[PDB]
């Protein structure tokens, strides 16, 4: 120390790295949401089960051509049929029934003339068809959109509602995942007061603790409150062995020198870096600790609010992401156009922002948050500009020109 | 992929 | 440059 | 025979490669339009050679500062001042009237008032500078456009309007060129008649001559029309004879078999291709014939005329370019829009267009020619499609998608 500057692209990947993936569970199907399948999915039924109608209208048998014919009965969705149809007979069919014995093919019943029903009406008797129906038209035959034995869903797969449906479909209810992450908070610092307090002399209220486990809750994974920590060895070595033990990661913001004295010396952790040459976060640092075999991952963050959620969600949400098992867990950087002149630093340089499409636009606007109209100035960020670091040829990037912005938010 | 911010080519 | 039609990458 | 299939990439390059560069001559600047300059070109007198006003208004001392002055005169185009301007005297000066001894700056006309002028009126005598003038202010000093001894054209540039006048004003009348390849067209075929004639029996009117005359004249070079010529060694022979004594490149279509004989066995020639695999032109044919150390270059050309106009463009063009000293002689190729969907050849395949540039659109549309609106079924070709070959992932290509033109007309 000052701790060798280490560049973003070696500072991310070692995070990458580093990290490790977490231990599998097994859970309940519908608390799938966001977690990564740790086991292949097998279906043990086929879909549909049964021969089932895709229509309203009559099974027939396609020998039989156009022509009358007495309805015997009715097959409907969820009762299996007891009657078999016979040359110049149908069964009335609704969507999803299934189909019975002696029948081939299904007509809609826009293809049909009803010829007579009973007295009161309730009841049909004999129907024209109109058409020369393809054998097996208008049937689902089993099997026809999952079979039985089939792999439906594979390990890695990163579940959204869609693949929790699939779960609930082939009736795989408990499920193989990795766990989520828990996370730990701190903040550090002489001058912090709880959000909740008035103001003392010298004194600010903290606010990182707030926005980090916001950032992280929004992700969806398990946090810790260890609250603000005084800004020494003793109770620093204390909330960090509160954090270990409760977490599998900690964050810690401000301090950044007794942080990182009782990391090295007193935790015994392995400090991969402590100084990023990017803007803002340059003081960030992360260590590992190995323990029962355990890794656990600690970040020092900036004390400066704006470096903390920058930060965070450059290096802390990836992490998250390979903890719980996303095989990728790298973020999506899509193009959008800068809305203002930006003049370029030779530090690589995030700044938060905000994503809008315009009108038949195929590039979204960037616009930096801070500087705003009245609508875009309450608006919440979903981006971090990336910036490239100053060189000879590009010192200064234009309106209008093309930037790297990674999607922090929903769209 | 890339963590650092690039120019656009095109 | 090619006297032969290329397609286009982008 | 059949010769093997050239691909177009080699028929391309073998056609650039063999072709020769033509000898120089001495011409009057006059005629120097499409040229190439075989020499560089110095100025020997500077531009201005005096130094001369920017402005109207009056030649200061710019010590002086403002106030009220005698005018002493008047400098004017074209004349020589000889009077010096002493100090509180001015002199009036045009735009590009020679600065007189004395003065050192410039005062436009719009930053003085006048005083006093002459009781007829004719002569100002007295005026009010009312600004401090930066000294050299509004003067273009000797030499400031062109240096004597400055290069002001090198060896290779290919001449312009623009470069005639700076000939024109370095007064180098005189210039050393390549020479323009003189170009002899002929037709071949029995059933060729004149336009001029009425139809025959059997026979049809030879276009192709004609089209490809006002090719090679549209591009600036003299041509030779050699007219018809019976399709027989005999007269073939003697026309290819005549054509070699008269031209530097000869051009016939049709009869592509008399014609490949007699430059191998009776002229001697090196044919270097006579299949392309390309669509249209397949049968078309290069060689060269060295007499004197002296290289000929003749093209046999397919006697269909939409596969003459084509291969003309492709291959005949560039060469041209090469002979007459271009550097670079390859045709300027752009990207467009197709207008209408089209099914791929195995072949490389190259069609007649017409380029249009629509409201804001950064790409033009290319329409192929003889499928049209009525103005745009009447416009001529200024394109030439470059339709990629067939493969497995593109057999088709549908309107909106990019494709190569190459330019062949003015835009
Ligand atoms: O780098 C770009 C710019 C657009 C785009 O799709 N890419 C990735 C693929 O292009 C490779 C290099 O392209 C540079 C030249 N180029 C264009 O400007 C547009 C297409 C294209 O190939």
């Amino acid at each position: 120390s000052p701790f060798p500057l280490t560049s973003m692209d070696k500072a991310f990947i070692t995070v990458l790295e580093m990290t490790p993936v977490l231990g599998t569970e097994i859970i309940n199907y519908r608390d799938g949401m966001g977690r990564v399948l740790a086991q292949d999915v097998y279906a043990k039924d086929n879909l549909p089960p049964f021969p089932a109608s895709v229509k309203d209208g009559y099974a027939v048998r396609a020998a039989d051509g156009p022509g009358d014919r007495f309805i015997i009965g009715e097959s409907q969705a969820g009762e299996q049929p007891t009657q078999t149809v016979m040359p110049g007979q149908v069964m009335r069919v609704t969507t999803g029934a299934p189909i019975p014995c002696g029948a081939d093919a299904v007509v809609q019943v826009e293809d049909t003339e009803l010829i007579r029903e009973s007295d009161d009406g309730t009841e049909e008797l004999e129907v024209r068809i109109l058409v020369q129906a393809r054998p097996g038209q208008d049937i689902r035959p089993i099997g026809h959109d999952i079979k039985r034995g089939e792999c439906v869903l594979a390990k890695g797969t990163h579940m959204g509602p869609s693949e929790i449906g699939l779960l609930a479909t082939v009736g795989v209810t408990e499920v193989e995942v990795n766990k989520f992450p828990v996370v730990a908070v701190m903040s550090t610092g002489n001058e912090l007061l709880n959000p909740e307090d008035d103001l003392l002399p010298g004194k600010i209220r903290d606010s990182n603790r707030s926005t980090l486990l916001a950032t992280i809750q929004e992700h969806g994974y398990p946090t810790i409150n260890l609250g603000i920590v005084g800004d020494n060895p003793d109770d620093l070595l204390n909330a960090l062995n509160e954090g270990i033990s409760r977490a599998d990661v900690i964050i810690t913001s401000g301090g950044v020198d007794y942080l990182k004295q009782v990391l090295d010396i007193d935790l015994h952790a392995q400090i991969h870096f402590g100084r990023v040459f990017m803007k803002p976060g340059l003081p960030t640092t992360f260590a590992t600790l190995d323990i029962d075999g355990v890794r656990k991952i600690i970040f020092a963050l900036p004390g400066n609010p704006v470096s903390a959620v920058v930060t965070c969600n450059l290096f802390v949400v990836p992490a998250l992401r390979k903890m719980q098992g996303i095989l990728d867990p790298r973020p999506t950087i899509i193009k959008a156009r800068l809305s203002c002149d930006v003049k370029l630093d030779p530090r690589p340089e995030y700044h938060r922002c905000i994503l809008t499409w315009h009108h038949q636009e195929p590039l979204p606007w960037a616009q930096s948050t801070g500087n705003q109209s009245r609508l875009m100035s309450m608006r919440s960020a979903n981006g971090l500009l990336m910036l490239p670091p100053k060189t000879e040829q590009y010192v200064e990037l234009h309106k209008g020109e093309v930037v790297d912005v990674m999607v922090i938010g929903r769209l | 992929f890339n963590i650092v911010g690039t120019t656009y080519p095109c």
